[PDB]
RNA sequence: AACCCCUAUACCUUCUGCAUAAUGAAUUAACUAGAAAUAACUUUGCAAGGAGAGCCAAAGCUAAGACCCCCGAAACCAGACG
């Protein structure tokens, strides 16, 4: 006999049907397309502009940053005030 | 793993020496590990069985055993207890002798 | 010269190795014990009645009703908040020197987490709450290499050993996300995400990293000359002039505080497939990543 | 009684049919193929058992997790009872604690 | 104990043990003494001082506390300024 | 894999071979013969 | 044996077949859309992250609605989204 | 005809010397001794580790085994819910259900509970060492033959059969070309009609096939491929992430 | 020399202890009962690293081998049927 062709990794991006009800919902997000771009680059077919946050997303990133990640001066100011009370 | 750079003076600050070239003229050979160190390891079982293993031995391992018997007899005051594993090219000694054996194999050209 | 060749030539005169004359190594296949026959059947090792023979003895730690040992000891916060304590993989000056002597870390270029991980010098586990490497002093007497090294914590004596040899050391903070990326860049690039910004320290760590005595990466550069002079007086060496060295440009290389990688800015997408880098030019995005 | 009175039909084995002759081919597909595929990707069988092993409680838990939404009602009910049964057995009974 | 969880098929840690005992990486377990905060007015200073010690467990208890905790609780940690850091490794211990 | 004993006949005869000269049902019925053959040995 | 499709998808598969398939798209969109109801009988967090007072760490928080029972009589009136608890 | 002289590409340990094999051809019946090939001693002259062959052979035989045997327990046999007769009074043995494992038609107490997997993974380095050992053993027992190519004068199987008989190649021969796509059509036609002469690409080599066939035939390109792949495992760092992701020097 | 002679208190379970006049068993056939972690040990691999991301490492670490039964209540609850 001769051996069957070696099992090979099917090349190129795998884009699933966004209509088939049995497609995993994780294979249909923008994050999945971002991984396809990273693996195959321009051959993916992903518009690179979709890789950065959109204006509404950018507003949400900056809001969560302001609330939870204070500036250097604010943290230094907080340490100064806290240090005086202890002293 | 990168091959070690050439150094003007040996041993290096860390203490590393390369194997001697040409290889020593002995019946056995001790190859260095993939990281270029001498393959002497201490081993422990039962919480109390201190053992030193010499690995990666080529050639006649029964000659290496005799040499290790003669090197370590004065230090112990008696013949060391050893296992010779011809299949795996491994010598096993009862007791911790990793530092002495390393310095001694390094002075042989291995 | 001996046993090695003596085995291959001893194989020439033996039957062919086939699937019919193989066997496991002696001592590798302990036999199974089955409850059959006189020795192992009958009561089968389970004893006679009680709970044990019937398989119904109480849980572990139960003592028959006496208030158990593990319950009558008082609660004490030995392990309280263990999961929010920061851990630092120690890097010894013995281990650093050894990595350089074996060629696994390159002292001719800046050394940060990526170079130590890639040289397999340290193993960082951000998921186990590692916050980076602490440079520990062990091996300071015999350390001779001059390096530009960036760690997260460093001992004064470790700093003295670096700076006595003409090297530079800075302590820099990495948040757990930035730390995970700096430790394994390739997996992050395979996510197709813009390079994030390195976050600032939390308050409790701001004093450490704005202090020149720790060579903190947010510390005032004008205060470094004095602090480097103090350790030289303390430990009795003459501080070298590193501005005179030919590698001085290399010794000065420091990442921007918001920067994870040398030469790459926040907001860039690395295209490893085409070996390209995509930079956004939108003002709102560009302002976000430089802030 | 209980022992057959004639020899059973003789069993002929083709030691060189295509399945036997090629058995094991590509088991080194990773180390010989630049690790593009793992040998576990050659395993064919239930979706919940490919490249994975466990005791019977783990298998039942794993099958319930992965295909349980697709199981027939009688089979899913038996699996629920089997998990509960093995849960009590492995956690509460036995010689060793 | 839970030898096999219903969700993960894994053994579970008894959290009672985590709240009372400290595991050193060498395999020793450290506890407080029972009753060190009870009725101090009737206990002598020598007794009070004994009650304030951090003490080691015996082999049987160590083996028991090892079985009631999973592997996570036996890993080497590198906490910064750990008060117990020097107690994690043994020195000059024969057999 | 269902494994069943297939040569039980021969296991039985090994006892019955020594019981053939006994009297009664303990010269043919294994349950009875096995006890009297052990006692005989 | 296994079903090809998870059982919980069976009702959705039905909407792709028969008369339901031929229903207007805008109506079929309304069915699928399962918007969160306004909180009525529970007080929402108001934030996605909160500081855990016990250990002082920022943890994520989620709003889990309270199951509401609407008696058939409520379908003739206007209860403002209130029901039985 | 200039000899085909193959030298080893990868550096050989100074203390060791290469081993050698005749280079042969399948273009004629007597076309042995077409050249002389150096072989890397660490791949073709490693310690004969039959215990490692058994490890790897058993991992191949079992790691992909899924058992589909299954029995019903007393919980799963039809019916059997009610207590057959009262606990006391009848003079019968006491029974809780007619599908206990004591009853005919009852459940199975400790039967197979498939589907059952047998998956496990020998460390990669052990799996690579088993390949070297099998190669070392084939050479050492004169069951290895290096060819320059696998081209035949014809695609007729009888020729390949007669050629093996003439050269004393045994009953089973394992042909290894470098690539599936670039196999000569002649050897493809001959081996497809045969049962004991099996043609595989280099990536399909394995301990179970090398042990099953008596004779192992390798083209010279295959040898270089094998030396490269197997000696890589001896000099590699511990991984930082799967070797399928980009590395500095890998692949090639 | 079949028997006569001599020696010889079925078996299982259960017990301090059973020829026990304590349990179970007419007999034959078939069926009918030890399932797995923690650690350790043994045997390989690689080794200040190991592991085919994660996890461990102050000779470790990977892999493997080897380990924890059967039948039995009176009940309790839910939904049907009378
Ligand atoms: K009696
Ligand atoms: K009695
Ligand atoms: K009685
Ligand atoms: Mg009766
Ligand atoms: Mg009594
Ligand atoms: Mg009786
Ligand atoms: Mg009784
Ligand atoms: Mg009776
Ligand atoms: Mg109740």
């Amino acid at each position: 006999y001769r051996a069957r062709p070696p099992p090979r990794r099917r090349p190129g991006p795998r884009w699933p049907d966004p209509e088939d009800l049995l497609t995993p919902r994780w294979q249909l997000g923008p994050r999945y397309a971002a991984k396809q771009f990273a693996r195959y680059g321009a051959a993916s077919g992903v518009v690179p502009g979709s890789l950065w946050p959109s204006p509404e997303q950018l507003r949400e990133l900056e809001a969560e940053e302001r609330e939870w990640y204070p500036s250097l001066a604010t943290m230094q100011e907080s340490l100064r005030v806290k240090q005086l009370a202890e002293e | 793993i990168p091959d070690p750079p050439k150094h003007e003076h040996y041993p290096t600050p860390s203490g590393w020496q390369p194997p001697r070239d040409p290889p020593p003229n002995l019946p056995y050979f001790v190859r260095r590990s993939r990281m270029h160190n001498i393959p002497v390891y201490k081993d422990i079982t039962h919480g109390n069985r201190q053992m030193t293993v010499i690995r990666k031995v080529e050639g006649d391992i029964w000659a290496l055993q005799k040499d290790v018997e003669d090197f370590l007899s004065p230090l112990l005051g008696k013949t060391p207890v050893t296992q010779v594993n011809e299949v795996t090219g491994t010598l096993r000694i009862k007791g911790y002798f990793d530092q002495e054996l390393k310095a001694w194999l390094l002075e042989k050209g291995f | 010269q001996g046993g090695g060749a003596r085995a291959l030539d001893l194989l020439r005169g033996l039957p062919r190795v086939s699937l019919a004359n193989l066997k496991p190594n002696p001592g590798s296949k302990k036999p199974e014990r089955r409850p059959r026959g006189r020795r192992r059947g009958r009561k089968c090792g389970r004893g006679h009645k009680g709970e044990r023979q019937r398989g119904t003895r109480p849980r572990l730690g139960f003592e028959g009703g006496q208030t158990p040992f593990y319950i009558r000891i008082p609660k004490y916060g030995f392990n309280e908040g263990h999961s929010f304590r920061r851990q630092y993989k120690p890097l010894s000056l013995n281990r650093l020197q050894y990595l350089i002597d074996l060629g696994r870390v390159d002292p001719s270029q800046p050394i940060d987490l990526t170079q130590l991980v890639n040289g397999r010098g340290v193993t960082i586990q951000p998921l186990k709450r590692d916050y980076g490497v602490q440079l520990v002093e062990e091996g300071a007497d015999t350390f001779t290499a001059k390096v530009n090294i960036e760690v997260q914590l460093a001992s004064e004596l470790a700093i003295a050993a670096i700076e006595k040899n003409g090297g530079v050391v800075t302590t820099a903070f990495y948040d757990p996300r930035s730390l995970d990326i700096v430790c394994k860049p390739v997996p992050f690039f395979l996510r197709g995400q813009p390079i994030p910004k390195r976050m600032l320290p939390p308050e409790e760590l701001v004093p450490y990293y704005t202090d020149a005595k720790n060579r903190g990466y947010l510390a005032d550069p004008a205060k470094f000359p004095e602090a480097r002079l103090e350790l030289a007086r303390k430990y009795g060496y003459i501080l070298p002039d590193i501005t005179k060295d030919e590698l001085f440009k290399m010794l000065c290389t420091r990442k921007d505080p918001r920067q994870i990688f040398f030469g790459l800015a926040p907001g860039w997408v690395v295209n490893m497939a085409d070996k390209k880098i995509l930079k956004p030019t939108d003002e709102n995005l560009l302002k976000y990543y430089t802030s | 009684i209980g022992i057959r009175l004639t020899l059973p039909p003789p069993k002929v084995v083709d030691r060189w049919n295509e399945k036997r002759a090629m058995f094991g081919v590509y088991d080194n597909i990773g180390i010989l193929g630049n690790f593009e595929k793992h040998p576990k990707e050659l395993i064919r069988g239930p979706i919940w058992l490919r490249g994975w092993k466990g005791n019977e409680l783990q298998r039942c838990i794993r099958k319930r997790k992965m295909v349980g939404s697709r199981m027939f009602a009688d089979d899913l009910h038996n699996l629920n009872k089997r998990i509960r049964y093995l849960y009590k057995h492995f956690n509460r009974h036995g010689k060793f604690r | 104990l839970t030898y096999f969880s219903a969700r993960k098929g894994k053994r579970k840690t008894v959290k009672a043990v985590i709240d009372r005992f400290l595991r050193l990486h060498c395999g020793l377990w450290v506890r407080r003494k029972a009753g060190y905060k009870k009725k101090l007015w009737k206990k002598t200073p020598a007794r009070k001082k004994r009650l304030r010690e951090f003490v080691f467990c015996n082999k049987t208890q160590s083996k028991l506390l090892d079985k009631m905790t999973t592997s996570f609780w036996k890993r080497r940690n590198w906490y910064v300024d750990d008060p117990y850091q020097k107690y994690h490794d043994r020195t000059n211990l024969k057999v | 894999l269902r494994n069943r004993v297939t040569d039980r006949y021969f296991r039985i005869q090994e006892v019955l071979k020594h019981a053939r000269h006994f009297r009664g049902r303990k010269n043919r019925c294994y349950r009875l013969a096995v006890r009297t053959v052990i006692r005989a040995f | 044996p296994l079903h090809k499709y998870p059982v919980w998808l069976w009702k959705r598969l039905q909407l792709r077949e028969g008369i339901c398939s031929r229903l207007p798209g805008h109506y079929l969109r309304s069915l699928e859309e399962e918007r969160t109801p306004t909180p009525v009988h529970y007080r929402p967090h108001g934030a996605k992250f909160k500081i855990n007072p016990k250990n002082g760490q920022r943890e994520r928080v989620e709003d889990v609605p309270i199951p509401i029972y609407f008696p058939p009589e409520s379908q003739r009136g206007l209860w403002g989204g209130e029901g039985w608890i | 005809p200039e000899p085909v002289l193959r030298k080893v590409e990868l550096p050989v340990p100074t203390h060791r010397r290469p081993v050698q094999a005749w280079v042969e051809s399948l273009r004629g019946f007597e076309q042995e001794r077409v050249g002389l090939a150096d072989l890397h001693p660490d791949v073709f002259a490693t310690a004969p580790r039959l215990d490692i062959l058994h490890q790897v052979a058993m991992w191949q035989k079992n790691f992909k085994r899924i058992s589909y045997a299954k029995t019903k327990t007393r919980a799963e046999v039809r019916g059997g819910g009610r207590k057959p007769w009262p606990q006391k009074g009848t003079g019968r043995a006491r029974h809780g259900s007619i599908r206990s494992p004591l009853w005919r038609g009852g459940g199975v107490a400790h039967g197979p509970r498939g589907p059952t997997s047998y998956y496990y993974m020998l460390p990669m380095k052990v799996r690579a060492l088993g390949l070297k050992v099998a190669l070392t053993v084939k050479l050492a027992q004169d069951d290895l033959h290096i060819m320059d190519s696998l081209e035949l004068p014809t695609g007729d199987p009888q020729y390949l059969t007669e050629l093996a008989h003439y050269r004393r190649w045994g009953d089973s021969v394992l042909l290894v070309d470098l690539t599936h796509e670039e196999m000569p059509q002649s050897i493809v036609e001959a081996t497809s009609r045969l049962k004991t002469f099996n043609l595989i690409p280099a990536v399909g080599l394995n301990v179970h096939s090398m042990l099953k066939h008596q004779t192992l035939v390798l083209t010279l390109p295959t040898v270089a491929f094998l030396e490269d792949k197997l000696l890589w495992q001896d000099s590699r760092y511990r991984p930082l992430y799967p070797f399928s992701l980009p590395y500095s020097d890998f692949p090639r």
